[PDB]
């Protein structure tokens, strides 16, 4: 689920 | 015993039966009179048209009055713009098969057609207006009662016109407003009339509405000039003429076509009076002849 | 229940109900409901299902409320026996079972209970629990709308709930006011403050109606700001209200846009149509009752939208009457400095497959042309040109433009009625026939050569023709006589008597009033010689107004001007006081 | 205010029959129908409709209508968005609103309306809240259930109703303590036959997915806050720190949630990323003609176009028409005379475009324009506002949570005149 | 006599369809979504005596139609038939498949409307109302059964 997100 | 059945089925089977019947012995088929009327409080829409059948084939001088009076009450308790409205056609086919050939008592009628023209958002209004002007103009011994209630009507005028759709309520202003120029004779209180007619709620009228409006309002003129110029009130035809003055205006501004043109020509007809009769000429009578030329 | 008989599935119905397993109460009970919501009588059932009123599983509790609720104004004596239930219920240490047995003690329409739900109310009155009073301003509406004669009682305790500090009730109390005694403006007037500070925290649905409320009461305790010194009282609540226009919930958008337009004034009020016009990007609905709302407005102040002007642009796949509503606005926001791009997009407009579309449009053309003067030879330049269409519909809306633009302007343009002339025998919709038979008689004596030919072929179908087509065609032939009798006369005579058995009664009036007013008779006396002038009258120009103009006495955002019809229930807008009122009942 | 709600599907059957004051007729849908049937199609059916002694507010959403009944005056805004509320709770206990959904879980809906919708009145609205007053539908909480008599039904008034910020349950707890944002713009742009700029815009809206423990407090800031305007809030976020800071910290709710939306001011051109070219023929009464578009890439900012859609409305001239697709799939119905194709993504090696031959109809005229061209398209990790977070600081809380942020443009209301 | 037997849910999807008279596929697809547009639509109140549709030849015809829950059943037989009895032995069908299925439902449509078409056919065959003795049906369905059983 994380995958795909930017990191901020 | 089959209809008295709850089964709808067999119930509709029945009555198509009792119409067979109906076209050739009704001598008999009248005996089940009031069991047909209380047919009509069931559900199925088929079984009520099919009692409203036996009751048209039903229908005789003898019994048009309680069967008309059973039909009102079912059609006020009814519920449904198209059923209403087809109980509505069926009532009127009913009481004018062969030119209202059971109807003897035809103010009674005519009081029948005014509590119809409550229906409210009835589609067929320019079917009530319709029979209205038939029953008015065929009937010339109870025209003074008609002239009456079809004032009253363009008293209610104000309430009739929150539907101004085509062959909606608003025709029956139309049926009401040519009977009450075309038979003036009879007012009791004409410039009631007048003034009602003359109500700027008229500019939100249909447009045809307002073109009998406006000519059954200047027959109405030519007949009271008429009354006030035989009696002498020339103060009077004054009065009445600045009243012509003050209110064609609002109407020359109407959107329908027609309409304005109409109140044009009436409001250059108007100035015309002022200035003949402010050199005292009786133009009532020659005014009067342009509507009496026709009776029907 | 199964598939067999509903009388026996009924019966089974009263065996599970009445069985002391629980599974079996749950079961029959789900049925139950179901068989609610389809619309089925359950009616029969209601002795069954009553027993069970007092259960101690919860789900089983919600259901028969629900039950209770739907069927208690039948069963009158059966569903008394509730109550008893209930009021223990009242009671329990639990707050939130309370506030279950508050919603259907009120709930019940048994006419015998009215004295326990007075009771019941009054004890609600000061639960001290929060969520009860909420649900207890709800209970005093339900019992207004029971029980009338209670109005004073209902009033004390409502005086009562509104003094309360507390957040989630003030919003609630408020709708009951507005419920149960909307001209009690006395009530409220120490409240103002609190309420206009607690404003921010109410939640979004009492939100509104407090909105609504402070509008009522403010356009009659204040003084129309369009020196005047804003009272600070209006200062605050024109303040305190300004943060809420960013909102997400758009009905709270509404109440504020509602608020400054009849309070704010006159030189601030801009603001609000930035947030107006960003309500158009939510759904299609909102788009409606947003999109008249800033119609209504727009006849008034043509500044306020003047700078958004391509939002409101049609775009095809726009249902009709949201492209109905957009012309009309594009219509009210009409001025010289942009109507070049206006009108382009109007004749792209022109060519849409939506034909009301089209025929909207068009009208719209011709009210913008009547509005500014300095384009209409361009209107009709390119009005004309859309005669060329092939279209009947396009054609006939065409011909009534032009005909209402000729009425504006009745210069020499008898080319055009030339044209028409020759489109008539392509014409069939009746209005525009009759529209163009108009125009001809407008100016006869400008094209005399033709108008017999047209006169002639209208005689021969006369009978077939429209009533309007009919009563132009009886006006026609009266110029045409008055104008040229020597070549017309046959011809008239030839449609006064069609007209004289024409079985519209109407009809047979204007050809008695014609043939009596042109045709020289025994009686023929100085009017009929005036006959002349009174077909050759000159007549005024038509008036183009747009339709929401009538709607400034509805106030904006209520249910009656989008009706345009004086709704049930509805509250007329004060005029602003002369003078304030003592400022101190504020205090 | 509100009497009674009926669930009516476009097929003209009543579904689900509610009542909260009195029982309403069900003749009164006849006046629906009625205006339904003059309509020349079901999105054009009013919102408000009069009859003789009730008024019908009406929604359109999700081929289901929701008509309510009314009797008072009450502000239009309030009853339609009350009905837009239902609709989205409906979504989201059962993925979406259906009859299908509807029919095949009554006695929870019917709860659900119960527990909403007091004497007409708003009772319970925000989502959280309505979680734990009833449950969702979980298969495993239906099996629980029935395996201990649990409820699903709750006992105690969740405390975030009484507490000062009522859009959130105190005491939650997450093992996986994360949150996500989605910032997702449109484009809204009307084209001309020319291809030039008749009138654009961006809409732009945050999503915010946060799985966090505990009574955090969120703060999202922006590198270029000044392309923020009109901005929508929230009941969540703090207005007064916004006005004075420029700086969205607040309390965000459990659950998908909707942050703020906002639009881009018209004095940046908007980056329109999709052009076309385009040719249609039509010969007056000819029964053929010739069908010609080309889509193209115009900026797209280095990103790549997907998801891309055409769908065009033939006027009645048409028949059939016979084209050949460079990708995705061509699709057309002639009984609606609807033109769909389905682009999908676009190559810089080749362009993908649709052409070919219109069977027309012999005898027919040539309509007048050629209807335009609306067109959908995806364009992943790009934002065309350029809008940009600051920062994603927390306060309350001593975790450090798994922190993400989107960027995704999705085509707005995007139609190309022709 | 009996031209069709058509068993459909409230969708219009088929749960038993059966011809006798001659008819194409396309033509018998046609002749369903007509019923299912003419009988879907009648209120619970309405009569079941319906005239017949248009695509089976003429409206002399009539549609015979029960419907419980979302199940619509309908029988499609010509003019100088008996509506009532058609009715008595929709009935008396319905009872049938009671007795052989063991309260019939939906899923024995679905799944095991083989036997469904059998129990059809002991009752009628070509427009023909084989059977209507209920006992004597349902004895030669369970012979039919039993033969199966055995070889």
């Amino acid at each position: 689920s994380h995958a795909g997100y930017q990191t901020i | 015993i089959l209809i008295e059945d709850s089964d709808q089925n067999l119930k509709y089977l029945g009555l198509l039966a009792m119409s067979k019947i109906l076209k050739t012995h009704p001598k008999s088929v009248q005996s089940h009179k009031d069991l047909i009327l209380q047919c009509l409080d069931d559900k199925d829409e088929s079984i009520r048209l099919r009692a409203l059948d036996l009751l048209y084939g039903m229908v005789s001088k003898k019994n048009l009055m309680e069967i008309v009076k059973k039909l009102m009450t079912h059609v006020d308790k009814a519920e449904g713009t198209t059923y209403r409205d087809e109980l509505l056609t069926k009532i009127i086919d009913i009481c004018s098969q062969s030119n209202y050939q059971y109807i003897t008592n035809f103010e009674w009628y005519i009081s029948i057609l005014v509590e119809l023209t409550r229906l409210e958002g009835t589609r067929h209004g320019h079917l009530i207006a319709a029979q209205m002007l038939d029953v008015a103009i065929r009937v010339k011994a109870i025209r003074k009662f008609a002239v009456s209630q079809m004032s009253a009507l363009l008293d209610s005028a104000h309430l009739l016109a929150s539907s101004t759709q085509r062959n909606g309520i608003c025709e029956v202003l139309y049926a009401a407003a040519w009977i009450c120029g075309e038979f003036s004779e009879h007012l009791q209180e004409p410039h009631h009339t007048l003034e009602a007619m003359l109500r700027p709620r008229v500019t939100t009228l249909p447009g045809h509405i307002q073109a009998v409006y406006v000519q059954n309002v200047v027959k109405l003129y030519a007949s009271i000039l008429q009354q006030k110029e035989q009696a002498g009130e020339a103060e009077g035809a004054q009065a009445v003429t600045q009243l012509m003055v003050d209110r064609l205006p609002q109407f020359v501004q109407s959107a329908d076509l027609e309409v304005q043109e109409r109140a044009s020509c009436i409001l250059q007809l108007v100035k015309h009076i002022q200035k003949l009769q402010a050199k005292d000429v009786p133009v009532a009578e020659e005014v009067s002849a342009l509507f009496a030329g026709e009776l029907n | 229940g199964l598939f067999s008989s509903d009388l026996k599935k009924n019966e089974d119905l009263k065996q599970m109900l009445e069985s002391n397993k629980d599974s079996a109460k749950l079961d029959a009970m789900k049925r139950i409901v179901g068989m609610i919501a389809k619309g089925k009588n359950a009616s029969e059932l209601f002795p069954a299902v009553v027993k069970n009123v007092a259960s101690k599983n919860i789900e089983i509790k919600k259901l028969v409320y629900v039950y209770l609720v739907r069927y208690a104004e039948e069963q009158q004596d059966l569903a008394l026996l509730s109550i008893s239930t209930f009021q223990r219920a009242l009671k329990d240490p639990n707050q939130l079972i309370r506030a279950s047995a508050l919603r259907v003690l009120s709930s019940i329409r048994v006419p015998i209970i009215v004295p326990i739900m007075m009771l019941a109310i009054k004890e609600a009155s000061a639960d001290l629990s929060p969520y009860v009073r909420k649900n207890a301003a709800h209970a005093i509406q339900k019992l207004y709308s029971l029980d009338p004669e209670q109005k004073e009682m209902l009033i004390e305790v409502i005086e009562k709930l509104l003094k309360d500090k507390s957040t989630l009730v003030a919003g609630s109390v408020v709708m009951a006011f507005e419920e149960v005694c909307p001209d009690r403006i006395d009530l409220i007037h120490k409240n103002y403050r609190k309420l206009c500070n607690l404003l921010v925290d109410v939640e979004e649905w009492g939100q509104v109606v407090i909105i609504h409320m402070l509008t009522r009461y403010a356009r009659t305790q204040f003084v129309s700001p369009w020196p005047y010194t804003m009272d600070p009282d209006h200062r605050l609540l024109i303040r305190n209200t300004k943060p809420l226009l960013q909102s997400r919930n758009a009905a709270v958008v509404m109440a504020v846009a509602q608020l400054y337009w009849h309070i704010s004034p006159k030189s601030e009020a801009g603001i609000i149509s930035k947030s107006l016009v960003r309500l158009l990007r939510s759904n299609r609905e909102v788009q409606y009752i947003v999109l008249q709302n800033i119609a209504t407005m727009s006849i008034q102040r043509k500044g306020m939208f003047e700078p958004y002007l391509k939002s409101f642009y049609v775009r095809s796949t726009d249902p009709t009457m949201i492209k109905t509503l957009k012309l009309e606005i594009l219509t009210n926001l009409a001025n010289e400095a942009n109507i070049s791009t206006l009108l382009r997009e109007f004749q792209t407009y022109v060519k849409s497959q939506d034909k009301q579309f089209a025929a909207a449009t068009i009208q719209t053309i011709g009210r913008c042309a009547t509005n500014i003067l300095e384009v209409t030879d361009t209107c009709l330049n390119g009005l004309v040109c859309l005669l060329s269409n092939r279209d009947e519909i396009v054609v006939a809306e065409s011909v009534v433009v032009i005909k209402k633009l000729l009425q504006m302007q009745p210069a020499q343009h008898g080319e055009i009625i030339k044209h028409m002339a020759k489109l008539l025998d392509s014409i069939t919709v009746p209005v525009a026939r009759a529209s163009i038979l108009w125009l001809i008689g407008e100016n006869c004596e400008r094209v005399p050569k033709i108008a017999p030919d047209v006169l002639r072929k209208m005689a021969k179908s006369f009978t077939s023709e429209d009533d309007l087509v009919k009563l132009q065609i009886l006006n026609l032939g009266a110029k045409l006589y008055l104008t040229n009798s020597k070549q017309t006369k046959l011809l008239t005579q030839y449609i006064l008597n069609l007209g004289k058995y024409d079985q519209n009664y109407d009809i047979r009036d204007r050809t008695r009033f014609i043939r009596q007013l042109i045709v020289p008779n025994v009686k023929s006396g100085a009017l009929s010689k005036y006959a002349k002038k009174i077909f050759l009258a000159q007549k005024p120009a038509p008036l183009l107004e747009s339709p929401f103009k009538d709607r400034d006495h509805f106030q904006l955002g209520t249910l009656s001007h989008t009706l345009n019809i004086k709704a049930t229930g509805y509250l007329e807008l004060s005029n602003w006081p002369e003078v304030a009122p003592d400022p101190s009942v504020r205090n | 205010m509100i009497h009674s709600l009926f669930l009516i599907n476009c097929s003209g059957d009543i579904f689900l029959e509610k009542h909260w004051k009195s029982v309403v007729s069900q003749s009164v849908c006849d006046y629906f129908f009625e205006a339904q049937e003059k309509a020349a199609d079901v999105e054009n059916v009013p919102p408000v409709i009069s009859t003789p002694h009730h008024y019908l507010i009406s929604i359109y959403r999700d081929k289901l209508f929701f008509v309510s009944v009314i009797q008072t005056e009450v502000p239009p805004l309030f009853v339609i968005e009350f009905l837009h509320r239902v609709a989205d709770t409906f979504q989201d206990y059962f993925g979406e609103c259906s009859e299908a959904a509807i029919k095949d879980n009554v006695v929870i809906v019917y709860e659900l309306l119960e527990e909403m919708l007091d004497n007409g009145f708003p009772l319970a609205t925000e989502s959280n809240i309505l979680k734990e007053l009833i449950k969702p539908p979980t298969i495993l909480r239906s099996v629980v259930n029935s395996i201990t008599g649990s409820s699903n039904v709750g006992d105690t008034l969740p405390t975030g109703q009484l507490s000062n910020i009522p859009w959130r349950r105190a005491g939650v707890k997450y093992t996986n303590n994360e949150a996500y944002f989605d910032v997702v713009e449109e484009i809204d742009a009307i084209i001309d036959k020319s291809g030039s700029t008749v009138f654009a815009e961006i809409q732009g809206v945050i999503d915010a997915c946060i799985k966090l423990s505990g009574m955090p407090d969120l703060s999202l800031s922006f590198m270029n806050p000044r392309l923020l305007d009109d901005v929508s809030f929230h009941p969540c976020i703090r207005f007064k720190r916004w006005e004075s800071e420029r700086v969205l910290s607040f309390i965000p709710p459990d659950g998908n949630f909707r942050l703020i939306s906002y639009r881009v001011s018209s004095q940046n051109l908007v980056a329109i990323p999709v052009y076309v070219k385009h040719s249609i023929s039509f010969k007056e009464n000819s029964s053929c003609g010739r069908f010609d578009i080309t889509i193209g890439p115009k900026q797209n900012m280095g990103k790549t176009i997907e998801g891309i859609t055409v769908t065009v409305h033939m006027p009645k001239v048409v028949l059939n028409m016979n084209l050949t697709p460079t990708q995705g799939s061509y699709t057309f119905d002639p009984v609606t005379k609807v033109l769909t194709w389905d682009v999908g993504k676009i190559t810089p090696q080749k362009l993908p475009s649709l052409k070919g031959l219109v069977n027309l109809q012999s005898g027919a005229p040539k309509p007048e324009e050629n209807p335009s061209l609306n067109i959908q398209f995806k364009i992943q990790q790009l934002a065309i506002s350029g809008l940009k977070v600051n920062r994603l600081d927390m306060y309350g809380e001593k975790y450090k949570p798994f922190k993400g942020v989107k960027y995704v443009t999705k085509a707005g209301k995007f139609q190309v005149r022709t | 006599m009996i031209k069709a037997i058509l068993i459909f849910n409230n969708h219009g999807k088929p749960r038993l369809s059966k011809f006798y008279q001659p008819y194409s596929e396309d033509t018998q697809q046609q002749i369903i979504r007509e019923t299912f547009h003419l009988v879907s639509k009648r209120d619970e109140n309405v009569c079941n005596f319906l005239e017949g549709g248009l695509l089976i030849g003429g409206s002399d015809n009539k549609l015979i139609y029960r419907h419980y829950a979302t199940l619509y059943f309908v029988f499609c037989v010509d003019s100088s038939e008996s509506e009532l009895g058609i009715l008595d032995l929709i009935q008396v069908f319905v009872e049938t498949l009671d007795k052989c299925f063991e309260n019939v439902c939906e899923l024995d449509l679905i799944f095991h409307v083989d036997k469904v078409h059998n129990i059809l056919a002991e009752m009628v065959m070509g427009g023909m109302v084989l059977e209507t003795n209920m006992n004597e049906i349902v004895t030669q369905i369970d012979a039919q059964n039993k033969l199966e059983k055995s070889e």
